[PDB]
């Protein structure tokens, strides 16, 4: 997504930072993406998915988040805030509140929002092959009950 | 002469239903109201023109020329709000 805007030390200024993470204070990092268009196809879906979940959005769900602004508060919720204080790049207010029994109507909407979140999670996510039960103290070997 | 108010629009404390039975209500008061404000008028008109035509035709009966009674005749032919026109 971030290399289809193509630039000059902009995309090396994103990977620095980026590629080198930690996780279990552990660091890796992978080099050399050329960046072709076999990621493009995988990224296409996801802007679909996307596209659909602003579509086919309720009205319950972007007044949830500025019920709960106003009902609770809390910096972990400022930092949603800062968020949407950070991008306004939408703006389209919608005009009625008043949700006057249109609830079937809401469970089907809410079930295709969570089937295009299921999609784009079907993409990021890869496919278990082990599962650990016992490990040695070395963390060296370790049994698992399933192979693919 | 009359006028349907309105529902204004953007404000409604529900939407499209409490709307359209406060319409319905307000229709059906103002479909009765003017259904029965016509049949006031109209029997107040009859009833009238009936009295009148007694006081009329008392009044006209003695004379016996054929004039006079030939508009005892033409004013004592019987009327309904629908035979008024003609």
């Amino acid at each position: 997504l971030i290399a289809v805007h193509r630039e000059y030390n902009e995309m090396q200024t994103i990977i620095d930072e980026l590629c080198s993470i930690q996780y279990r204070d552990v660091l890796i990092k992978l080099p050399d993406i050329v960046n072709d268009k076999q990621s493009m196809y995988s990224m296409k879906t996801a802007c679909i998915s996307l596209s659909m979940i602003t579509a086919m959005a309720p009205d319950i769900v972007r007044t949830y988040i500025d019920r709960l602004t106003l009902e609770d508060h809390s910096m972990l919720l400022i930092k949603c805030q800062e968020l949407l204080s950070k991008r306004t790049t939408l703006s389209t207010q919608r005009c009625g509140q008043l949700h006057a029994t249109d609830i079937k109507d809401e469970l089907k909407k809410i079930k295709s929002v969570l089937t295009m979140i299921d999609q784009i999670n079907s993409l990021t996510n890869e496919k278990t092959y082990f599962v650990v039960c016992d490990v040695s103290a070395d963390n060296r070997m370790a049994t698992c009950i399933y192979k693919n | 002469w009359y006028t349907v108010y309105n529902i204004n629009d953007p404000w409604d404390e529900n939407g499209y239903l409490v709307t359209s039975i406060n319409k319905l209500v307000y229709l059906g008061k103002l479909f009765v109201t003017l259904n029965q404000s016509w049949s006031k008028l109209e029997k107040v008109a009859m009833s009238q023109i009936v009295t009148t035509q007694n006081h009329l035709s008392g009044h006209l009966r003695k004379n016996e020329n054929f004039n006079a009674v030939y508009s005892q005749r033409v004013l004592q032919t019987p009327l309904t709000g629908q035979r008024v026109e003609s």
